[PDB]
Parts: structure tokens; sequence; C-alpha cells
RNA sequence: AAAAAAA
RNA sequence: GAACUUGAGUGCAGAAGAGGAGAGUGGAAUUCCACGUGUAGCGGUGAAAUGCGUAGAGAUGUGGAGGAACACCAGUGGCGAAGGCGACUCUCUGGUCUGUAACUGACGCUGAGGAGCGAAAGCGCGCCGUAAACGAUGAGUGCUAAGUGUUAGGGGGUUUCCGCCCCUUAGUGCUGCAGCUAACGCAUUAAGCACUCCGCCUGGGGAGU
């Protein structure tokens, strides 16, 4: 497996009580289809440089992992579908 | 260093003999002009630099803001330069009306009196007020009287010394390039007319490109842009472009230094 | 991958250091253009790729013919081994 | 009641339109070189523009606005008066942005 | 006229660092070319796709 | 062209 | 027959790319319609006329044609066999270059036919199957002054590194020998000097009949 670097924003209007369980779902999700988290930072509240469905701010979470494709595509998928992530992406590392 | 130890001297004299409220000279430099900073507000748009304020109504920080924005940028030079051409010129005054270009309330020239004659007035004041205490109304009426014939006059005589240091300084420079006829050059378009455009070189040396030289296109200039546009190459002279030229002519009487255009 | 390469050269490897084989360079091949075509089975309009594919499938066929003018027998034991015709 | 807008400046080659919206795009306020009075060449002029900026500005403070963002169209002269119209007006300029088609 | 990755050894352009990027793009927050920024090719494409993956991240602005 | 400031 | 490694290729180490086929998403935009603000012009240019109009237009949003491309970066830059290929991400996959030689040991080259790819094409995605689908210059290999630039590399030099300096490789440019050309030109990206193989030409028109 190779290493990807998921990014991804959750909407500003969550307590920090919800935003976890967004956390906890999530990598849960990458570590049920194979996956290892082996980095999570958070950089917590930042301004958005524009406005993505009526939010000028977001709780950016860093997600470091190896998987296989299947893993980071699940993600994807639930990432889409997910109202409390808003803008995501799936990286591939220096390899 | 120096710079800064001379003004806090300067800007420390002047605080004390303001609240004294006696009669004393300052160095003030008034708001720029509203019309003329107008014109340099919009100058600035163009390259994409976007100040927070109106032309009435600047504080000093934010020309810095810019300032700090174009450093080490092609368009630096010259909007360094055509911020200047809005700026007003600096001069001596008896009343307290603030520095504008050192962001001070209060300020006069103290550390130069062998070289100027305003700094030679401070030290008379100080020896007349502070040391010998004469602080009668007597010596205040005949002060007051004369300092206003002195400022005004001390001003004029500064800028006569600047136009005419700086008449040496064209003629030494157009001195200095009468044997670099034909010499390829690189530097930058300080400015765009009408007429041509003038190219500053790294040693600061300045010289007309005339359009009559600008053969490969009929250049009309679009004033708003500051730029010599090609109807037909669409060729764009811009202030602020690196450019390559060759020096034509060169008129020591005249101070004339003439290039035309090789490459960009 | 290229542990499964590790693999294709330790089986068909006539000794012990030997890569530049017809017999280890076959069966590089042979998988390489067993994995393209199940990309075309998916990709059908791909032609960049089938351009790929038909080179490989060419390097192979000329090997093979090299080894088989050779010594036939190593080409017998080789084809039978990959199963190729 | 709304605090926070965008001034929607269209600025063409014959005339300077300024309409003044919340974020939702409703329309608090407008002007027009034309709306003015100018007309022909003057209504091109950067001068137009400021003019017509200070109308639908004052018309906007009003209802009671503080800052604007600023949208420009169009390839004309009035843009860089217009919006400096808007700071003279009163009204703070948080970013501007050229959406020119 | 040099190579801020070039200069300071910097083999991998992150997304994530804006502050850094800020440093290559406009106010306006066009790139800027690579004859102001005195960038090496190299280097510019990379950039150009950070730049790029941090505009979709929201992280810098597309027109400021 | 065109600013402080220095000299 | 045997042997060898310089051709060719596989290993191993390293690099760049808008190469391609999928999946999804990003901001723009455009202008279609319904709809919320909106308040008379806007728009038309000699500048009005011509238009076009408070039934609220110009102008401003939410659904929307939903179909088409990706502003800056962008460079005779890169990549591909050609036609080409420029948002970003992900999945799958092709080719190229550099380095060392661990191995292989001539395993190569060209290539009619054939097969595949292949414009607006022309017409029912299929079919069309040709295209200045012409730097008007088959492919492969070797040899034959220089100078300079750029893209991806390699080694050395001091170098903290960077740095600049130099040799070398592959590609892409501009100048310029020798030679070649009818001349224009070309010139280690030859149109020079050689060799192998392929396509093609033999006055114009009639006639691509």
């Amino acid at each position: 497996m190779r290493k990807y670097e998921v990014m991804y924003i959750i909407r500003p209007n969550i307590d920090e009580e919800s935003k976890k369980a967004v956390i906890e779902r999530f990598n849960n999700v990458l570590t049920s289809n194979g996956a290892e988290i082996t980095g999570t930072k958070d950089w917590g509240k930042r301004r958005l440089a524009y406005e993505i469905n009526d939010f000028r701010d977001g709780f950016y979470q860093i997600v470091n992992v190896q998987s296989d494709a299947a893993a980071v595509q699940e993600f994807d998928r639930l990432a889409k579908i997910s109202d409390d992530i808003i803008r995501h992406i799936v990286v591939k590392e220096e390899e | 260093l120096i710079e800064e130890f001379m003004l806090v001297a300067n800007e420390t004299v002047a605080e004390h003999f303001h609240w004294m409220n006696v009669p004393f000279i300052y160095r003030i430099h008034e708001e720029p002009n509203a019309e003329k900073l107008q014109k340099f507000l919009e100058f600035v748009t163009t390259f994409g630099y976007v100040v927070k304020g109106t032309a009435g109504n600047i504080h000093p920080r934010a020309l810095q803001s810019i300032l700090d924005a174009v450093r080490d940028r092609p368009e630096e030079t010259v909007i360094s330069t055509v911020m200047l051409r809005s700026m007003k010129q600096a001069k001596y005054d008896p009343q307290s009306l603030g520095h504008f270009g050192l962001s001070t309330e209060f300020y006069t020239h103290f550390t130069s009196p062998i070289r100027r004659y305003p700094d030679l007035i401070v030290h008379r004041l100080i020896r007349t007020y502070l040391i010998n205490g004469k602080v009668d109304e007597a010596t205040q009426e005949k002060w007051a009287e004369r300092l206003p014939d002195i400022a005004e006059h001390t001003s004029s005589m500064e800028r006569r010394a600047v136009d005419a240091e700086r008449e040496t300084d064209d003629l030494k420079k157009a001195e200095y390039m009468l044997d670099k006829i034909g010499e390829e050059f690189d530097g930058m378009i300080s400015s765009v007319t009408n007429f041509g455009m003038f190219v500053e070189l790294p040693n600061t040396i300045e010289g007309l490109v005339h359009v009559s030289f600008m053969t490969d296109d009929y250049y009309r200039f679009d004033e708003q842009h500051f730029a010599m546009i090609g109807e037909r190459t669409g060729n764009v002279f811009r202030i602020g472009d690196e450019i390559t030229v060759k020096v034509v002519d060169v008129n020591k009487d005249e101070r004339n230094i003439d290039f035309e255009i090789v490459g960009m | 991958t290229q542990e499964r390469k590790n693999q294709l050269i330790n089986e068909f490897k006539t000794h012990e250091s030997d890569t530049g084989s017809p017999e280890v360079q076959i069966a590089i091949l042979t998988d390489s253009i067993n994995n393209l075509n199940e990309h075309l089975r998916t990709h059908k309009k791909d032609h960049h790729s089938r351009r790929g594919l038909l080179k490989m499938v060419g390097k192979r066929r000329n090997l093979l013919t090299y080894l088989r003018n050779k010594d036939v027998t190593r080409y017998r034991e080789l084809i039978n081994k990959l199963g190729l015709r | 009641n709304i605090e926070s807008g965008i001034a929607h400046i269209r600025s063409t080659f014959n005339n300077t339109i300024v309409t003044i919206t919340d974020t939702h795009g409703n329309a608090i306020s407008w002007s027009s070189a034309g709306a003015l009075g100018f007309r022909g060449s003057r209504k091109s002029t950067p001068f137009a523009a400021q003019m017509a900026a200070e109308t639908a500005a004052k018309g906007s403070i009003e209802h009671g606005l503080k800052t604007l963002e600023v949208t420009v169209k169009g390839p004309g002269s009035g843009r860089e008066a217009a919006i400096r119209a808007l700071q003279a007006a009163g009204l703070e300029v948080t970013a501007i942005r050229d959406v020119t088609p | 006229k040099v190579c801020y990755f070039t200069s300071n050894g910097i083999t991998h352009i992150d997304y994530k660092d804006v502050d850094l990027l800020k440093k290559f793009v406009s106010e306006r927050g066009k790139i800027l070319p690579r004859r102001v920024t005195g960038t090496n090719a190299k280097y510019q494409r990379k950039l150009t796709a950070a730049i790029k993956r941090a505009r979709q991240m929201a992280l810098l602005p597309y027109v400021s």
C-alpha cells in the first residue's frame, strides 16, 4: 500500500462534541477498509478564501494514511454524501 | 544608525518647545496633494496594489503598506517614484503642523547648524529660552515677527540648493555618457509619455527613448495604464518593464541622453 | 509490481545472477502483456496503451524466435511453463 | 437594516452603473451616470462614475450599510474613481473583484 | 533574481504551507510569472500545482 | 521630472 | 562450431512530462426559463436617432439551458508515432532520458502487402478514411570547425549549501564553418560525407477525368 494525505474541512456550525464524532467516523471508515492512520493534525477553524456552501470558515482536518485505493476511494465516496464534510481532497504523498 | 539618532534628537527638541509654547521654527511636511494622490492611487491599482483609504485622509502607514508589498519587485522603483510625485515637499515654518513623511506631530532640524540656517536659529532659541531663561513677552514678540520671513526664505534657499545640485549631477551623468555612444545596457522603464519613454540604468542614469526611434510600430500612449502600445504588433512597453537599450546621442549642454530599443 | 517481478526473475533465471536470459525477459514481458491485456478489457478505447502493447508483444516474439534458433530445448521448456504457442 | 453588502459596478464605455446589494444579491439601492442626468461623452467619464457611486452609496447608508465588497464589470474608465467614491462616502471596502464575463 | 527553492534547498513544495505560496501569487491572487519571481522552471511547475491544489481547497483565493 | 533624511 | 561485447535488451539506481483511458470535484463564466430585490431608462455611438421602457427594464440573486472549456501559471517549455494533449484530485496504463554495468550475447535494422491509429471530415455513435495528415525535407547507423540559449540529467571543483566554474548525456533553438546547392539555402536536429531498406518522380494540359 501507498501513503496518502487526506485533508478535509468540516462545516463551521458544529460543537466540539459533534466534530469529534465526524473525526471518529471518517478515521473509522479508513481503518475499517484496511487503512492505518499515521498522523492526524487539526488546523482548527480557518477563514475560507471563498464561500463554500454559504460558510466563510471551516474546520480543517489533515489525515496522513497508508492504504489501498479501496480505503481512499471509500472515504472519497462517503466524504461527498456527508453534509458535515463540505470540501476534501485525497492526495498521494512523496512515495 | 546615525539617521535614527539625529531623528529622535530632532523629535525630542521640537516636542520640548511645542509644550513650552514659545515662538520656534519647525520642519513641517504637509499632507500630499489630494488630486495628485488620487492619480497615484489609480496607477497602483493597475499593478494590483489595492490600498485602504481615500486621497483626502490618507494615513502615512497606508503608503508604507504599498512600499513593503512592492519590495524586490520590478515595479518598485517606479511606484516608489510615482508615489513621490504625489508627495508635497517639506518646508520650515513657525507653526507646529507635523511631519507627514516621518508620521510625527513634532519635528525640527537641530542637528546641522554648520550647514543649515534653520538649525543655527534653533541653537539661538535654545540659548534664548532654556539657558538664558528669556521667556519675556518682548523676546517672544521679536522672534514671532522674524520667524515667518526666515522660514519662507530658508525654505526657498533649500529648494534652490537641491535644484542646483541635481542640475550639476544631471550635467555630469551626461558628461559620463559621451564616450558610451553605441554601447548596449540593461535598464528599466522609469517613465512613459506621449512623446516616448524614459529608461533608468543600474547606475541611475536616465535616458529617453523618443517614439521616432520606435521604428517597428505606430505607438499610442495610454494615459491610464502608463504604457506605449503598438497598433499593429500589439507590443506593450510599460512603466516597470526591464529592457535593453543602446546609446544613440548625448548632448552635454542640453543634458539629454537619447536611447534606442534593441530588445525587451 | 517489483516484488512480483522479483518472483518471476527467481523462477525463470538460468543461474544465480541472471536477469538477461530471454526466459527471464520473456517471463517478464509475458506478465506485463497479461497485465496490459487485462487493462484493455476495461479500457477498450485506450489507444495509446495498446500501441505500447503491440511493442511488448513484438519484443517478446523476437526474443522467442531468437531462443528458438539458439537452443530448441530451452525454447520448448519455456513455452510450456508460461503457456505460449 | 443590513450592514454588509456588495457594490456591483458596471462600467461600460457608454455608462457606469452602480447597484448596491445585500450578500444574497437583493438590491438595496442603485444609481447611474444617466440617472444623474449626464449625457453622451460625460456618462463614460470617471467623474460620472464617481458621482454615480456616491448617489448609490448615500442611498445605501440610509438602509444602514457600513462594509462593501465590490464587484466590477466592463472595460470602462469608472471603476477606480467609483471605488474611491465608495470609500469616500464612508463605507469600508473589504475586497474588490473583477467579474468581467 | 534567485530561486527561493534552489536557494533554501527546498525539494518539496507543500500546498498546505499557505504563507510560502502567498509569496508567489499577486495581491489579486493570480500566479506570478517565473521571470518576475526568479523561480526555476522545475519549481515553477511544482509551485503551479501546489497553488492550484491550495485554491481548490480554498486555502488561497481564485480571485481576491 | 518631482520624497524624506543625510552630507 | 565456438568465443567476445562495443549493437540491442533485461536488472538495479535516479528524473521530467498538457502521453493515454476511466471516476469525481473545483471556481469562474455564458445566457435560457421561473422566481426575489430592484427603479426608470438603459442601450444604441458623431450622438442620438434605430431602438427600446416604470406591465420596472439596464442592473442584482436562487433554482436554470447543462451544454461547452479551464482565466493567471504559459516558455519555438514539456509530452506523443501522427492527429495531438493545458483546472485540480483519484484509479489504471504507455513511452522517454540520465547513471551503474548485474545479466543476456547480435537477440539488429528497414519493411511491399496486411493490421491498427488517424481532420472540418461526409453521412447515418457508427460509418467515412482521406486531409500542407508538408520544418514541402522516409527510417536506421557512423563520420565531419565553432560559438551561444533553453528543458531533464550525470560527474568534478571549491562549495556550509546555495554559489558560480567545467566536462558529459538526451532533447529543443539561434548563428556559423568544411562540404553541398541552379540559386535560395542547409550546415553534428545536413539538404555534408558513407552504407542498408522502403515510398515516390520522369514536359504541360487532357485528368484525378
